[PDB]
């Protein structure tokens, strides 16, 4: 799946959580985010 | 760093906002992915809310945004975890799973 555009919010509240094994999670369409 | 409203998918409770489950301290379980592509379970073991910063939202080829900071690693096709702006920069793809639960 490719990236189309970017574009840029400004600063807001973002956020990590943390795992132990392999640093990575799945999010909402099946993308795998780090941390 | 993700922005709030980004869902993750948790075995407990479906889909939750990162920011929900970091402001809320919630105890659940995601999903990884393996050194070989293998998909399992495990649960989160660490929260942080990390306040402001510079956030960039990138449209996706499927109508999906993510809102992240630009040195936010991303699993791609080739199972490299690269900083999604990077990700863009170069033209990458991301991989995919589909077939999490």
């Amino acid at each position: 799946i490719k990236i189309a555009t970017r574009k840029y919010l400004g600063k807001q509240n973002v956020y990590d959580i943390g795992v132990e094994r392999d640093h990575n999670f799945a999010l909402k369409n099946g993308f795998i985010a780090s941390n | 760093c993700l922005s709030y409203e980004t869902e993750i998918l948790t075995v407990e409770y479906g889909l939750l906002p990162i920011g929900k489950i970091v402001e809320k301290r919630i105890e659940c379980t995601v999903y990884s992915v393996d050194n070989n592509g293998n998909i399992y379970t495990q649960p989160v073991a660490q929260w942080h809310d990390r306040g402001e910063q510079e956030v960039f939202e990138y449209c996706l080829e499927d109508g999906s945004l993510i809102r992240a900071t630009k040195d936010h690693k991303f699993m791609t096709v080739d199972g490299q975890m690269l900083p999604i702006d990077e990700i863009f920069e170069r033209e990458l793809d991301l991989m995919r799973v589909d077939n999490l639960p």
